[PDB]
């Protein structure tokens, strides 16, 4: 009764607001700043100028290993007390290095590909894409530790990654390194030394953790760098700080309270989704604003299946808190970390749309709803056309520049690009280099085409019905 | 006879348009 569910539709603004508070602290960027900073900006070598970010060569990564990586992991001991053994390494001095990181890599098979038999003299080697289909599983080189010998996915207990060019299994040749600088380093001399990245090699992991026990909040570090097909390398990156330690303090048993809250408040409004349904109109989809209900009840519904699923599921921190010169495995825990942040920032934002429902108090609201609502057949119509129109240009755009500009490589990064045009955020160079004819025609007539028909048709198709509503109102007014 | 084969990943774009054609004329029709 436009009082009982605004009523209890603020209170769900005010618990979303306060559970969103909490889930995004503060002094939270600055930690994954200086890791960053730490880790993908500090030169490989004092005589080099080359880091992570921008690696070119897999004697590149050689470099980066023993080098700029060692000296961020393993940190100075701070000689204060008897130092009885191996004593462990405070990154910042704050932020605690857990277990031990793990390097891996992903190689293929020598037999892979099939070279033309028109040529099979000066070709020898050959390597295909990676495929699980085209993946090596037998002894290399020294056949001596685990190094060396391929094992399986579930003995390592991991999953796939999706990186930029594929998506990489969770087996391959792995090793786990010390807890000092003096024995990593010569670990990584001595696979080094013996080729282990030979020209069949894939994909490279590095993984580690740690935990700053200032702030409670985990942040497990993951680098990865792709060794194409075609030769060259790419790298990549992650550092997710998640939180395994919730209830510590009183603000955190106030946040389970809120969930608790949160979730009380979903199971009413699905009940009440459900009991309107069932009698009352066995129809009730052409309101526009029964559609977004369900869309939030299903969005939160799978947010709480998911939170639940990962804060259940945390034995690893068990596991590892039994024996700690070992491997910590957090990568499940920070993947379903990112997909719960997904859905939950999804869901806060369909919320604030629900909440055009009750901005119609005075009459000079009503006829933008009303203007609104009347319009959106006819943008929806045109929209359709516009979408065509740019999708065209796109596949276009990426049929001629994609091979050479680096910004229409890819179909998406077309639209990217078509998209970031209209705000002016082009350069007009590599379009034009790239190709003296048809690169300034396709940028001219793009322009001119998009901008004016299509913007000044949907001006005029706003513009009218809005003077037809207003008209009609201002008409009917003055006849009553 | 039959095998449950092809566990590679792999996408063939020739099969895919023609079907899509083949549904979109018929949506169109
Ligand atoms: C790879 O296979 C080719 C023939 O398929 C052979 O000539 C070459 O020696 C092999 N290389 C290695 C390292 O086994
Ligand atoms: C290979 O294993 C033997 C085992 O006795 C060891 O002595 C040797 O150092 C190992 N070589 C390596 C790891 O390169
Ligand atoms: C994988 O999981 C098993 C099962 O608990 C565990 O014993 C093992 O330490 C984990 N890691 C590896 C590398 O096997």
């Amino acid at each position: 009764s436009v009082l009982r569910e605004l009523v209890t539709y603020l209170l769900f603004l005010i618990v979303l607001c306060i559970l969103t508070y909490g889930m995004m602290s503060s002094n939270v960027y600055y930690y994954t700043r200086m890791m960053s900073q730490l880790f993908l900006d500090t030169p490989v070598s004092k005589t080099e100028k080359t880091n992570f970010k921008t690696l070119s060569s897999m004697e590149d990564f050689w470099k980066f290993t023993e080098g700029s990586l060692l000296d961020g992991l393993y940190w100075k001991m701070q000689p204060s007390n008897q130092t009885e053994a191996d004593n462990r390494s405070f990154i910042f001095y704050e932020n605690l290095l857990l277990g031990v990181p793990r390097i891996r890599q992903l190689r293929v098979r020598n037999g892979s590909c099939s070279i033309p038999q028109d040529l099979r003299d000066e070709i020898k080697e050959c390597y295909d894409v990676y495929s699980v289909s085209s993946e090596d599983r037998a002894p290399f080189g020294p056949r001596n530790g685990t190094a060396w010998i391929y094992t399986s996915e579930k003995d390592l207990n991991g999953s796939s990654h999706w990186g930029i060019i594929a998506t990489y299994s969770g087996a391959g040749y792995y090793l786990d390194l010390s807890r000092t600088r003096e024995e990593t380093a010569a670990q990584v001399a001595s696979l080094k030394k013996n080729v282990w990245l030979d020209r069949g090699t894939r994909a490279t992991f590095i993984d580690f953790s740690v935990y700053n026990a200032n702030i409670n909040l985990f942040c497990v570090v993951r680098l990865l760098v792709e060794f194409p097909a075609t030769g060259g390398v790419i790298p990549s990156w992650q550092f997710q700080p998640l939180k395994l330690i919730r209830y510590v303090t009183t603000f955190d048993f106030f946040l389970a309270a809120c969930e608790i809250i949160f979730c009380f408040f979903i199971f009413y409004y699905v009940v009440e989704e459900i009991l309107e349904i069932r009698i009352h109109k066995l129809h009730y989809f052409r309101s526009f604003w029964n559609c977004l209900d369900v869309v939030i009840v299903v969005l939160s519904v799978v947010a709480i299946g998911i939170n639940i699923y990962r804060t259940s599921n945390v034995e690893v921190l068990l596991q590892f808190l039994e024996d700690q010169n070992t491997f910590p495995n957090f990568e499940h825990l920070a993947y379903w970390q990112i997909q719960f942040n997904n859905i939950a920032a999804v869901t806060v934002f369909f919320v604030w749309i629900k909440l055009f429902k009750f901005i119609n108090f005075n009459r000079t609201m009503s006829q933008l709803s009303t203007t609104m609502s009347r319009c959106a057949k006819d943008l929806f119509g045109f929209a359709i056309m516009f979408f065509i129109i740019f999708l065209a240009y796109a596949q276009l755009a990426y049929l001629v520049f994609g091979t050479q500009v680096d910004d229409f490589s890819t179909f998406q990064e077309c639209i990217f690009t078509q998209f970031r045009i209209i705000l002016g955020d082009i350069n007009f160079a590599e379009i034009e280099e790239a190709n003296r004819v048809l690169g300034p025609i396709y940028f001219t007539t793009f322009v001119f085409f998009m901008f004016f028909i299509l913007l000044n048709m949907f001006l005029a198709i706003i513009n009218d019905t809005y003077s037809e509503v207003k008209s009609d109102l201002a008409q009917q007014k003055a006849e009553m | 006879r039959f095998v449950f084969p092809e566990p590679t990943a792999d996408v063939n774009y020739i099969v895919m348009l023609t079907c899509a054609v083949c549904l979109v004329t018929y949506m169109v029709m």
